[PDB]
């Protein structure tokens, strides 16, 4: 129950970061989980020779009608030291994975004295009417990079009893959630988890069968002029990432001014060169590795009646991932709501391959979505993010 | 002599690696010098300050700021040095209280506290550092040393420790008192309750009673201070609020600052007053950063006139639903009303297109709708119904086909035009029976000179040849030219990404001429259908020899 020593990186102040506007239910929600955390020690109020602030709000995770409390730690993060377990490539090979959330295990740890200034964040009032209620944080923070790394040793000593007993179910942690994983393909691996809840207590994922989903083009008994034009546009993009595409033969069948609507016939060469060009796609992609040191970038794009493309990245046109996300969530009518389930999704299956978040490219207005996405946001984590205001063409590419 | 209960100091100290204020003092008059030992030997008295010895070593000026009446002089410290070396404190009542957001009380009081600053005690470690030192007349004696016991006026830490321990202090009244809503701000306290106004004041003397007990003073006598209250250039009723009166300069010739000050004026007047528009005299700030440097002027001859008449706005009640209304003003503005009952206005407003090269009115109301809707959360706390002069039919068409992803919380149509409208609509297949018409165009950088044409399935042809151009410049022309010289019903097929990207962004008004002059012709058309092909791959009718030669 000992304080560890914990500072800043070298150069860098704590984090000072404006808290945003909270609705009167997020407010209220947030007055009573702190008040209640105050009591437990948890918690406890500040004054103003604290000049340090973190953003905070409230969320109402699935399976729950009750608010639970969000703090942004993203700049505290990026400002804490770093702090001194290689990524389980196990993890994404398993055929199912299950999240837990070992928050609340955080709280039993008190945080070092010295550092508890920088966790401070502030309760909204309405209207600017009375101040903000100012905390700082006693004990470690969920949220916070120092959390699980401090946890680490008891985490350790809490699994190794189920970790001896199973050598064959997989545990990755990744900020305040537990990632457990297994080939049972069992139903008793339902049971198995709640035998890892209970022996928690007294101390559903499945991998996409394609990392890159292949490049395809149509297979069609008759050709039109606009249906050839789509595929040189389509080949002409593809020979970014592969080497050998042609698209000679089939330009040439484009030859002459002819009609959209109309129906050109292949040439036995046009044929052959189209044949080439899938066997090309068919192999994978040369000489694409991932880097540690270098940024995760994900790019999505928002190709109607809910459905949505996504590729994951360290160097243009060397995807290490590639994937496609519908939905019959309660986001129908909201396209804000399936961006940020998509997000969601996306982040996660990036922390099950390489235990990092990526930083996204969104197909969104800056101000639509720094005004809507907490509304929508269910996940202890928050990755990073910028905005592309300029229509991809690439768009009918990846569809 | 009862026990007056502490105030707990706020720990101060200093930024990182400065030692403190070493300041000289500046010279003074001999009337100044004595008239600043009698300030300061009464305050000595009140325990305000402490005489210090020679062992400080920091010191801060001290001068003599004389109003006439009274012959009176006053104090004034310059802590200017002590307050870039004193630390950082928290954000303190960043934003003021919008009166829309204030709910309706039958009775409100309002009391001011009288030298807060110096009821609060000072930290003893910081004293040392708020050291200050009276020149000696003729300078034949060492010049008297003082130190601050509380917090000075002017201070960097002041406000915020004092708000911090007002709080504290009013927290168990507040509690034990919820019938009473109180709130605070910098040396005041707003007191409003829906209690009988005999209830009220009793309660208000026992609040009164209760900052006695640490210390504080309050107006006991009838507070000059009586509705109408003037708080922040706001005039406010018991029933009502309103702007202060608004001064606009007049002059024949008008300076780039004036400017500056009749725009934010008028901003200021547009939260309770219609149709106010500060975008032509902010359009000639543009380009101008000097204080010394009209087309518009009927817009803010008419500004003059819409502040002639008063306008007031209502208070907040939180039992019935809160609703925005949006007009289109045209020119890229935007107008707003925040109301909970017909045509009375908590408050109004305008919104301003952001700066693009291309735009459409969809997206600016857009825009607008996420502003008000921040700033609703921040007045209300809850986001309002709408009231938005949109088909629904037409957001609908709009958010299905945008690449990009789009919302807006609950709203409603109102029928109160000029209605926001798709201007026209990209066909997602080719068309079978309209003719195709391939575009090009192409320009030499170093004459400037190019051309732009079409050859299409028909035979039809056309190459014009331009003066002043460039690449983009012609391969806009050229689908411009396939545009005027088709059908209702056409194919289009071009090359340029450039041409693309701007079609696909579905401007309805423009900077560039060109771009505007196609989306005249787009509105004119029954179907249109627009593809791409990669250039320079032998794609037939891709003519870059016709326009390039
Ligand atoms: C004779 C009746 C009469 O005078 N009533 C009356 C007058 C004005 C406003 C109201 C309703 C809103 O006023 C308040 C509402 C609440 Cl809940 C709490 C405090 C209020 O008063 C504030 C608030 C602020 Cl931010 C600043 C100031 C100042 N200066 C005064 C009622």
């Amino acid at each position: 129950i000992e304080t560890v020593p914990v500072k800043l990186k070298p150069g860098m102040d704590g984090p000072k970061v404006k808290q945003w506007p909270l609705t009167e239910e997020k407010i209220k929600a947030l007055v009573e989980i702190c008040t209640e955390m105050e009591k437990e020690g948890k918690i406890s109020k500040i004054g103003p020779e604290n000049p340090y602030n973190t953003p905070v709000f409230a969320i109402k995770k699935k399976d729950s009608t009750k608010w639970r409390k969000l703090v942004d730690f993203r700049e505290l993060n990026k400002r804490t030291q770093d702090f001194w377990i290689p990524h389980p490539a196990g993890l994404k090979k398993k055929k199912s994975v299950t999240v837990l959330d070992v928050g609340d295990a955080y709280f039993s740890v008190p945080l070092d004295e010295d550092f508890r200034k920088y966790t401070a964040f502030t309760i909204p009032s309405i209207n600017n009417e009375t101040p903000g209620i100012r905390y700082q944080y006693n004990v470690l923070p969920q949220g916070w990079k120092g959390s699980p790394a401090i946890f680490q040793s008891s985490m350790t000593k809490i699994l190794e009893p189920f970790k001896k007993q199973n050598p064959d179910i997989v545990i990755y942690q990744y900020m305040d959630d537990l990632y457990v994983g297994s080939d049972l393909e069992i139903g008793q691996h339902r049971t198995k988890i709640e035998e890892l809840r209970q022996h928690l207590l007294r101390w559903e994922l499945h991998p996409d069968k394609w990392t890159v989903q292949p490049i395809v083009l149509p297979e069609k008994d008759s050709w039109t002029v606009n249906d050839i034009q789509k595929l040189v546009g389509k080949l002409n993009w593809a020979s970014q990432i592969y080497p050998g595409i042609k698209v000679r033969q089939l330009s040439k069948l484009l030859r002459g001014t002819k009609a959209l609507t109309e129906v050109i016939p292949l040439t036995e060469e046009a044929e052959l060169e189209l044949a080439e060009n899938r066997e090309i796609l068919k192999e994978p992609v040369h000489g694409v590795y991932y880097d540690p040191s270098k940024d995760l970038i994900a790019e999505i794009q928002k190709q109607g009646q809910g459905q949505w493309t996504y590729q994951i990245y360290q160097e243009p046109f060397k995807n290490l991932k590639t994937g496609k996300y519908a939905r019959m969530r309660g986001a129908h009518t909201n396209d804000v709501k399936q961006l940020t389930e998509a997000v969601q999704k996306i982040t996660t299956e990036s922390i099950v391959i390489w235990g990092k978040t990526p930083k996204f490219k969104l197909p969104i207005q800056k101000e639509t979505w720094e005004t809507w996405w907490t509304e929508y946001w269910q996940a202890t984590w928050i990755p990073e993010w910028e905005f592309v205001n300029t229509p991809p063409l690439v768009k009918l590419w990846y569809q | 002599m009862v026990p007056i209960s502490p105030i707990e100091t706020v720990p101060v100290k200093l930024k990182p690696g400065m030692d403190g204020p070493k300041v000289k003092q500046w010279p003074l008059t001999e009337e100044k010098i004595k008239a600043l030992v009698e300030i300061c030997t009464e305050m000595e008295k009140e325990g305000k300050i402490s005489k210090i010895g020679p062992e400080n070593p920091y010191n801060t000026p001290v001068f003599a700021i004389k109003k006439k009446d009274s012959t009176k002089w006053r104090k004034l410290v310059d802590f200017r040095e002590l307050n870039k070396r004193t630390q950082d404190f928290w954000e303190v009542q960043l934003g003021i209280p919008h009166p829309a957001g204030l709910k309706k009380k039958k009775s409100v009081t309002v009391l001011d506290v009288g030298d807060a600053y110096f009821s609060v005690p000072l930290d003893e470690d910081f004293r040392k550092y708020t050291a200050f030192t009276i020149p000696s007349i003729n300078n034949e004696t060492p010049g008297i040393r003082y130190q601050y016991n509380v917090l000075p006026q002017g201070w960097k830490g002041s406000p915020a420790i004092f708000q911090s321990s007002m709080t504290k202090i009013l927290e168990p009244f507040a509690a034990q008192n919820p019938d009473i809503v109180i709130y605070q701000y910098m040396d005041d306290l707003y007191v409003g309750s829906d209690l009988e106004i005999g209830q009220h004041r009793t309660k208000i003397e026992e609040l009164r009673q209760h900052l006695l007990r640490w210390g504080l003073t309050t107006p006991d006598k009838k507070h000059q201070k009586e509705p109408p209250f003037l708080w922040m250039g706001y005039e406010l009723h018991p029933d009502k609020w309103t702007v202060q009166p608004i001064v606009l300069p007049e002059k024949d010739s008008w300076t780039v600052n004036d400017i500056q000050k009749l725009v934010g004026k008028l901003n200021w007047a547009s939260q309770i007053y219609p149709g106010i528009k500060v975008r032509q005299l902010s359009k000639l700030l543009r380009g101008t950063k000097a204080l010394t440097e009209l087309t518009a002027e009927l817009e803010l001859a008419e500004n003059r006139e819409i502040l002639k008449e008063p306008v007031h706005g209502v208070y907040y009640d939180p039992s019935k639903d809160l609703i925005a209304e949006i007009q289109k003003q045209g020119q890229g503005q935007w107008t707003y009303q925040i109301y909970q009952e017909p045509f009375k206005n908590l408050k109004t407003g305008k919104y301003a297109r952001m700066r693009g090269a291309h735009t459409n009115d969809v997206k600016q109301l857009t825009e607008a709708v996420q502003k008000i809707t921040t700033e609703s959360i921040v007045i209300w706390g809850k986001t309002p119904k709408f009231k938005l002069p949109i088909q629904k039919e037409t957001w609908e068409t709009w958010w299905t086909e945008y690449w990009q992803a789009t919302w807006i919380p609950e709203w409603e149509f109102v029928n109160t035009p000029p209605l926001v409208k798709l201007w026209y609509q990209l066909e997602k297949e080719p068309i079978v029976g309209a003719e195709t018409f391939y575009v090009d165009g192409a320009a030499n950088r170093e004459t400037k000179l190019g051309k732009a044409g079409y050859v299409t399935n028909k035979g039809r042809q056309k190459v014009v040849p331009l003066t002043n151009t460039t690449n983009q410049k012609t391969e806009l022309q050229a689908i411009y030219l396939a545009l005027q010289d088709s059908g209702l019903e056409v194919n289009i097929v071009t090359d340029s990404q450039y041409a693309l990207g701007i079609i696909q962004a579905q401007p309805d008004k423009s900077e560039s001429e060109l771009v505007n002059q196609i989306i005249e012709q787009l509105i004119k058309k029954e179907k249109v259908y627009l593809a791409w092909v990669p250039a320079h791959k032998g794609i037939g009718g891709n003519e870059q020899v016709d326009k390039l030669v």
